[PDB]
RNA sequence: GGCCCCCGGCGCGCCGGGCCCGGGUCUUCCCGGAGUCGGGUUGCUUGGGAAUGCAGCCCAAAGCGGGUGGUAAACUCCAUCU
RNA sequence: CGCGACCUCAGAUCAGACGUGGCGACCCGCUGAAUUUAAGCAUAUUAGUCAGCGGAGGAGAAGAAACUAACCAGGAUUCCCUCAGUAACGGCGAGUGAACAGGGAAGAGCCCAGCGCCGAAUCCCCGCCCCGCGGCGGGGCGCGGGACAUGUGGCGUACGGAAG
């Protein structure tokens, strides 16, 4: 007899929205080593010639890991909690789906660490969240 | 003179000026916090309650109070213990109460 | 702040969620070997509390020890002798559990260095530790300091000589009036200081 | 076997004592290496004072002690705070501190704090850089008047106030010592029952009328 | 006392690069280690004596809480540590 | 109905490292007697000692209070003097037996996890170039691999801390 706490899990994204899901957070990807290097190096040679400091707005993107993801619940600056239905160590993410409830976030719960992994460009990520958005991606995260 | 300082009685002891000023910070530790609070309150609703608190609650349902208490002592083990056990066991059945009335 | 929630969450070892996540995992535990390298602490939040740090040297090794107390190893029963150690069962092991399965983690990873070790299930008849050792060897552990000490030569074999936390707890160190029979570091230490004459040149 | 009269005798003779037996024939030799450890301490810190930190003025704890005082291991917060030396740099210009000492009276917290302040006072500072004197001291005071300090920094003393005869007032002579300590031992041994005998009677008081 | 050879750590100017703001006041926040403590029992240990410490088994925590305050226990105040 | 991701495992004379065994006077963790004394002897004593097993270092262990106290309070550990053959234990017999305060030797304090903030800021490995060799480091480069959000690093730890 599996206690519900545990049994949640087991109900996840159907394949269409998790495909809608995972196909709006293919656009919130953190950025990789290598593009950071380049994004750094023209920062550098922006400030060298001649603008400044120039923040430029740093872009929505998606937060990752279970101890960032329940900070950003616990103040309600998540709009949205996917959460993976397969953490080995099921003690990382059982008290999530109450947390969220409790504080009003949305939450989903999808197959695949590595699916979430990918995102991240890691092999395994527990849960990511979906910060501020993009205005053209607003109406897209709202039906979802 | 009427009275001296004495090494003996009620107001025994030589006399100095006390020195008033904030506690030591590790005085503090055991406190409740809000955060905390909260975080204990999530824990207790997704796993409910152990076996032996479900029981002392039956104990208190039907109002057998010095037995609920005989039982908690048996099992947390010191009656200071089983006292501040059972205020919360009876806490949460009134809690339940009310929210069962609306 | 996720880790505060799992230490609650295992405060809780007699919910119906608890219940059911230690009876599978002491399954699974009991289908392996005594001694078996876990691929990840099973507990991260107990792991990291007591020196763990998910990096390059740290390793894990989940130990499964034999409850009971200690039978005296005699033939048939025999302790020869005056009835006052005539006794075979219901003696102890002076040292606990957790500090038996430590000690056999470290003798089998002879180059290893056992940090602390940790509760993850028991049986009733085995229990299951959780042991974190380190790599005294590896250049993240050797690079850094504030892990640089576990790589002194005097801090090999640490849970052979009770400097672990599980086998500190058996020596009956502390500060007080409940631990006198330690002062000067040990009970060998006291006793020698308390039992060694002192013929002063002048006496 | 006892032999006439004689003390009974209880000898610890008896649990092999000959293994360990601490002789002291090293006792010269140690004393030797310890003068010499302590003189090349000394040279190691050049006009620092050779015995070491500053220490405070301490009261000795129990009833047998408390009229001594002594040093302590180190000054307290409290006494940094308001002598205003910061807890960190304390232990870098020679003054031991001490944070889980607390003061429960202001007379051994001021006390300490006029010892703070005429150590500071006393103190001649050098700067990191001599070529370079930034904020420690002037060159005039600390080219000959820098010298190791022998002994403890402001060795802690017993002193007594001595009183001059006075006249003996009537109040004096008509004090009666014995008999107060005699009446203030048995206030204090019963003091828990009268409240208690008092607390009675006056439920007994609120309700004798019905 | 002399001469010879080798090795090691002390200040100055320069070298190669790192090296990043400190204090006081006020305001707003944040604060802790669990099969662990503790209890029962058993065995050993201690000067520790209605049980000093250690361990096995069973029970099994709290958060103005917990531990200690050398006589078991209830109530109450205080002290001290964390 | 095969191809990928992860998880959990396996093999290799894989690349590079590490452990084993000796000594063991001193030190640490266990295990642990009986002779002996009690004019017998069983608890006790011998003794937490001999023997036995394991583990170290030039010292080890301990160590910065879940301390002592009850005072007008002291203030990590270790060692010496004293407390003291005392409080206490004990067929309360034989015997055993500390601690606090005090005076000295020495004196030194700190770090995490957790809570948080900072675009993982973090670390290992491999190739290339330069400065060096003497214990193999410094600097730069690689749309070079890996670890790591199941949590690296910086700030910070009960003496409070952080941000304005
Ligand atoms: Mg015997
Ligand atoms: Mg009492
Ligand atoms: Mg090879
Ligand atoms: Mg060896
Ligand atoms: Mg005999
Ligand atoms: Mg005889
Ligand atoms: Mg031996
Ligand atoms: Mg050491
Ligand atoms: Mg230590
Ligand atoms: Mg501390
Ligand atoms: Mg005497
Ligand atoms: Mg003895
Ligand atoms: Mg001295
Ligand atoms: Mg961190």
């Amino acid at each position: 007899k599996v206690p519900p706490a545990i049994n949640q899990f087991t109900q996840a994204l159907d394949r269409q929205t998790a495909t809608q899901l995972l196909k709006l957070a293919h656009k919130y990807r953190p950025e990789t080593k290598q593009e950071k290097k380049q994004r750094l190096l023209a920062r550098a040679e922006k400030k060298a010639a001649g603008k400044g400091d120039v923040p430029t707005k740093r872009p929505p993107v998606l937060r990752a890991g279970v101890n960032t993801v329940t900070t950003l619940v616990e103040n309600k600056k998540a709009q949205l909690v996917v959460i993976a239905h397969d953490v080995d160590p099921i003690e990382l993410v059982v008290f999530l789906p109450a947390l969220c409830r409790k504080m009003g976030v949305p939450y989903c719960i999808i197959k695949g660490k590595a699916r979430l992994g990918r995102l991240v460009h890691r092999k395994t990520c527990t849960t990511v969240a979906f910060t501020q958005v993009n205005s053209e991606d607003k109406g897209a995260l709202a039906k979802l | 003179a009427l009275r001296y300082p004495m090494a003996v009685g009620l107001n025994k002891g030589h006399k100095v000026t006390k020195n008033v000023s904030k506690p030591r910070h590790s005085r503090r530790r055991g406190r409740l916090t809000k955060h905390t609070k909260f975080v204990r309150d999530m824990i207790r609703e997704v796993c409910g309650f152990a076996p032996y608190e479900r029981r002392a609650m039956e104990l208190l349902k039907v109002s057998k109070d010095k037995r609920a208490l005989k039982f908690i002592k048996k099992r947390v083990g010191t009656h200071i213990r089983a006292k501040r056990k059972r205020e919360e066991l009876s806490n949460v059945l009134a809690a339940m109460r009310k929210a069962a009335a609306k | 702040g996720a880790y505060k929630y799992i230490q609650e969450l295992w405060r809780k070892k007699q919910s119906d969620v608890m219940r059911f996540l230690l009876r599978v995992r002491c399954w699974q535990y009991r289908q392996l070997s005594a001694l078996h390298r876990a691929p990840r602490p099973t507990r991260p939040d107990k792991a990291r509390r007591l020196g763990y740090k998910a990096k390059q040297g740290y390793v894990i090794y989940r130990i499964r020890v034999r409850r009971g107390g200690r039978k005296r190893p005699v033939p048939k029963g025999a302790t020869y002798g005056k009835p006052v150690h005539h006794g075979v069962n219901q003696l102890k092991f002076a040292r606990s559990l957790q500090s038996v399965a430590e000690e056999r983690a470290g003798r089998h990873c002879g180059a290893l260095r056992v940090l602390n070790s940790y509760w993850v299930g028991e049986d009733s008849t085995y229990k299951f530790f959780e042991v974190i050792l380190i790599d005294p060897f590896h250049k993240a552990i050797r690079r850094n300091p504030d892990t640089q000490w576990i790589t002194k030569p005097v801090h090999k074999h640490r849970e052979m000589r009770g400097l672990t936390s599980a086998g500190r707890k058996s020596r009956g160190l502390g500060k007080g009036h409940k631990f006198h029979h330690t002062i000067g570091g040990s009970r060998r230490a006291a006793w020698r200081r308390r039992n060694t004459l002192q013929l002063h040149r002048y006496r | 076997a006892p032999s006439r009269n004689g003390m009974v005798l209880k000898p610890h003779f008896h649990k092999d004592w000959q293994r360990r037996v601490a002789t002291w024939f090293n006792q010269p030799a140690r004393k030797i290496r310890r003068r010499k450890a302590r003189q090349a301490k000394a040279r190691r810190i050049a006009p620092r004072p050779a015995s070491g930190p500053i220490r405070p003025i301490v009261r000795c704890p129990t009833v047998r002690y408390h009229t001594k005082v002594r040093a302590g291991r180190g000054f307290s917060l409290e006494e940094l705070r308001v002598a205003g030396i910061h807890k960190k740099v304390a232990r870098t210009i020679g003054i031991s501190v001490d944070p889980r000492r607390r003061n429960k009276s202001t007379e051994s917290l001021q006390a300490n704090v006029q010892r703070l302040k005429e150590y500071r006072s006393k103190l001649i500072l050098f700067p990191r850089k001599p070529s370079a004197p930034k904020k420690g001291d002037s060159s005039a005071e600390e080219l000959k008047l820098a010298t190791q300090l022998t002994g403890p920094v402001m060795p802690v003393r017993n002193v007594y106030k001595k009183e001059k005869a006075r006249v003996i007032t009537e109040e004096e002579k008509n004090f009666k010592a014995f008999a107060s300590l005699r009446m203030a031992r048995a206030n204090a041994r019963l003091f828990g029952i009268r409240a208690k005998r008092a607390k009675e009677a006056a439920e007994q008081d609120v309700e004798k009328k019905k």
